[PDB]
């Protein structure tokens, strides 16, 4: 990861992805809601 | 290419996708990342030209 550390300590979350199956729901507008 | 006509039974070659039917104006909402549509079991239900 690259930071614009000003000359004078930042928070982020990283998780690792895994292969498996999912069930996804679409609404009226073609987008994911659950 | 040619000109497109709606609400008459025509045959169409939309970018290599060959099909038949009556085209009309759709109240659905394509997002800009979308390329075409289908609804159930690989039948193209809506297309953006």
């Amino acid at each position: 990861t690259l930071l614009a550390l000003h000359r004078s300590a930042a928070a982020y979350y990283v998780g690792y992805l895994q292969p498996r199956t999912f069930l996804l729901k679409y609404n009226e507008n073609g987008t994911i809601t659950d | 290419s040619t000109n497109l006509v709606k609400n008459k039974c025509v045959n169409f070659n939309f970018n290599g996708l060959t099909g038949t039917g009556v085209l009309t104006e759709s109240n659905k909402k394509f997002l800009p990342f979308q390329q075409f549509g289908r609804d159930i079991a690989d039948t193209t239900d809506a297309v953006r030209d």
